């Protein structure tokens, strides 16, 4: 909606040489998917028409039992055509120049998603999930389109546009972001990765830590800090630069199955437990972090395994890399 | 560039006015403060290279030249002194000067008369014997509780320096740049929020003169 | 007073004598004595060490720290790593050897800044 | 005007309960005050009826030789009342929406306030207060009504947000808050208490200097500071927590009269004076904070005097606080 040709050029090129595995032989991703262009130069009118053709599109899919997600990149541009039309017709401006309905359209385009049952039968359900891209003027978060959008959604991926000049990508800020959909997916877990949430609040007790203690040293230094607090430093640093950071354009972290990022968060707050463990017991932080390089190395590179080796596979390996570390540890602090 | 993350209103601009005025005072009073604090440690620092060197050169020439043995004395007993141990004495009181504005912990002289001990009088020697020890000895060590005076002055002073000046450095460079941003966002974003309301007002204006009059 | 003891690490003729005149040996309520007696080729270097680390970290009542070159250069690398300010570390020269203005660690900070 | 309807309710509660002695016998405070209760949920062409209605009756009082007090709560409601009007009105809206003459309806407002002698005899003279209570859109006193009324009224009392919320009150902001009737009162003060004026201004620089100072201190901490800009901080907290903070709604602090006012003025200027001298002839302030702790503690305790035993029982804090230190 509203955005480049060229992004609907790569789709275009890119999806009919991707294969997904979903009906259980490979076939092209192209297959199902459908694409509403409406590029920033085209009509600005028909950006409203090309969401609300989407959506529907996606409804119709979901009425057959089918999973779908609809991408709206943009809906600050729907909302931006909008505001043309409502200038155009002499409206009174709502907050920054929109028309006093925006919130309300919103609303109710968001409530088109949701998991239902089909209305005939046989019996059959489906789901549409909206994922929309906002995009605030000049990167402010309190454009009124992110402010209503922040209002009806209920997972919040924001991004840091300083993350991003450092190539840090996903630039997820992970202070805003949020998602309320943590509490139904226990079952979930419960039932395919019974340890996951645990590792989640482990890792985002530990980037909040490090966050509190970076602004700290921002003033203060790097001194005056307890081994506990350089530990955790280093390992929110080790988080960030290897785990949260994924390069979506390699052979290897294109894309990272549930088991991997499970594998990995498990990796990872392993060795923050044993370094906790090792200082706790006596050990000095710089002798053991000079010590144990190569255990922090093979916890970085974990990312590079390849996930088109098989679930099985990259487990044996991670598992080889958690008793690797533990008698790392065990042997560089006696 | 980096800003404090607070909702722009006419009164939280003036509060980062005057957290902006409050932090530029504060570090020209800082500023001040590591002046004064480093002509003090320009001193000590002379002082205590000044206070080592007569320490170096009256330690060996009187102290350690004690006459309680051999041949210059009644005796020849090279550790007899140490046969007398008893509560300690020649000690110093730390005392809390106000050297630029803080509080040091430097020393004084507080001697007591301990066990008054001696190298004589018991000792086999005779009390010219005890001359060296007694005397030379007592004031070699008085000057050096007046030399650990300088060592406690220097290192404390120089702790303080480096704070003061890291805290400077963190006023002029992070906390100041950061208010300044953050002034500069609040007053751009009340400036677009009365271009908003005064053009809708335009808009009512215009509408009701040129359509209902 | 919460900190008013001198402490002495010198050969004997020093700690015995000299200052011991006048600044005693002994504690009110210790056998430690605060001092040791670094006999030459005999006390160890680990343990001249770990009695710096007994007069310097282990009790808290001494004031100043008085020691003698002889072990300072063997304990270069534990005196130079000590940074606290309450003892005091005071290097003095001991039977032949001088002052020596370029070994020892407070001299040494001093040059490094600013002259 | 435009209020709450449990807060013309709480009024006609406790009014009736609350009692004064100006008629010489405890007479119910509601026997003198009659109210003009026109709620939000009521009519919005009201609100302006309302006002006139209330400075109509404290004309009338006042021309029966009375000194009467129009609390208007709130003026910026029958300012909205007068935006709605001409709004659906037609005529052309101002810097706001509000009307051209808003303005000017405010001056008419407070121009029938004042000390007059009224019409015929027997001879009387009697005055009307207005305490009008504006409402900035957000606090923002930029208001079209709040900068009106700050140019007709003569008295500012601005309240404070941020003090509101650690329960200071009253929340008044000292650093923008002006009264210009202090000119005038100086006869009155020369002729009651001549050293409050002075004691007045003193207070007003210590506060002015602490604002200025505390700003610096929660950058670079108190220790940087000279003994004697800590012991302006120390003063400015003492009476910002012990005089101008006052619980309205206690039975020591619900009302002070001005003789208790100017003594406990008066005990505050000499601590600060005390504890500068002190320093000032050389003393250290960290220690002679808790040296004379409990002088500081009878100066801060003040406060708690009950005002029922009038006059000169409080009075005693002329000895028992100024003599047993300072």
């Amino acid at each position: 909606c509203g955005e480049r040709g060229n992004e609907m050029a790569e789709v275009l090129m890119e999806f009919p040489e991707l294969y997904t595995e979903m009906s259980g032989t490979k076939e092209p991703i192209m297959k199902r998917t459908t694409l509403v262009a409406n590029t920033s130069n085209m009509p600005v009118a028909a950006r409203e028409a090309s969401i609300y053709t989407g959506i529907t599109l996606a409804e119709y899919f979901r009425d057959q039992g089918k999973n779908v997600s609809m991408i709206a990149d943009s809906s600050s541009r729907w909302a931006e055509a909008l505001r043309e039309i409502s200038g155009r017709l002499g409206e009174m401006p709502a907050d920054q120049g929109f028309p006093a309905y925006l919130g309300a359209k919103l609303a109710s385009f968001y409530e088109r998603a949701g998991k239902a049952v089909a209305l005939g039968s046989p019996d059959r359900t489906g789901s549409v999930s909206i994922v929309a891209a906002v995009s605030p003027a000049g990167g402010d978060f309190s454009d009124p389109v992110t402010t209503a959008t922040l209002g009806i959604t209920q997972v919040f991926w924001g991004l840091d546009k300083k993350l991003a000049q450092r190539k840090h990508f996903p630039s997820i800020n992970t202070s805003v972001s949020y998602s309320k959909y943590t509490n139904v997916l226990n079952k979930f877990y419960d039932s395919n990765y019974p340890e996951f949430p645990v590792l989640r609040d482990r890792m985002k007790e530990i980037l909040s830590n490090a966050e509190e203690l970076e602004q700290v040293v921002q003033l203060v230094g790097k001194s005056a800090l307890s081994d506990s607090d350089k530990i955790t430093l280093d390992v929110a640093t080790l988080i960030k630069e290897d785990f949260l950071q994924q390069n979506g354009y390699s052979t290897y972290d294109a894309f990272c199955p549930i088991w991997k990022t499970f594998d990995m968060m498990r990796a990872f707050i392993s060795y923050h437990d044993e370094a906790q463990k090792a200082v706790a017991n006596g050990a000095n932080w710089s002798k053991l972090a000079d010590s144990t390089g190569d255990v922090k190395h093979a916890v970085s590179s974990s990312k590079f395994f390849e996930p088109s080796r098989g679930e099985k596979e990259v487990h044996g390996e991670f598992e080889k890399l958690l008793s690797t570390m533990q008698e790392r540890f065990a042997e560089s602090t006696d | 560039g980096n800003r404090e993350q607070v909702f722009p209103t006419r009164m939280t601009l003036g509060l980062m006015k005057t957290k902006l005025k409050g932090a530029n005072q504060g570090y020209s009073l800082l500023k001040r403060k590591s002046e004064a604090l480093t002509k003090r440690f320009r001193d000590i620092t002379k002082r205590i290279d000044d206070a080592k060197q007569k320490m170096g050169r009256v330690m060996q020439t009187a102290a350690f030249s004690l006459a309680e043995v051999s041949y210059a004395t009644g005796e020849n007993i090279g550790y007899q002194v140490q046969e007398s141990v008893s509560t300690a004495r020649f000690k110093v009181r730390a005392r809390q000067e106000n050297v630029s504005g803080v509080y040091l912990s430097q020393f004084e002289s507080y001697i007591d008369p301990e066990i008054n001990d001696f190298r004589l009088t018991g000792l086999g020697r005779g009390g010219q014997q005890v001359q060296r020890a007694k005397e030379i000895y007592s004031r070699a060590v008085e000057t050096l509780v007046e030399l650990a005076s300088l060592q406690t002055a220097f290192i404390i002073l120089d702790e303080v320096i480096k704070v003061t000046n890291r805290r400077v450095n963190a006023i002029e460079h992070v906390i100041i740049p950061r208010t300044e941003n953050t002034i500069a966002y609040i007053n751009s974003e009340l400036d677009e929020l009365d271009r908003e309301e005064f053009y809708r007002l335009k808009k009512v204006q215009e509408k009701k003169q040129n359509e209902t009059a | 007073e919460k900190r008013t003891l001198i402490a002495v690490i010198a050969d004997e003729d020093t700690t015995t004598g000299l200052l011991l005149a006048g600044i005693g040996q002994i504690t009110p309520e210790t056998q430690e004595k605060n001092f040791f007696v670094y006999q030459e080729g005999k006390t160890t270097k680990e343990e001249i060490t770990d009695k710096f680390n007994h007069f310097t970290e282990e009790r808290d009542d001494i004031a100043i720290l008085l020691i003698n070159q002889h072990i300072a250069e063997n304990i270069r690398a534990r005196v130079d790593s000590f940074t606290n300010a309450f003892p005091a570390i005071l290097e003095i020269p001991s039977k032949d050897h001088p002052y020596d203005p370029e070994k020892d660690s407070v001299l040494k900070r001093v040059r490094k800044l600013f002259g």
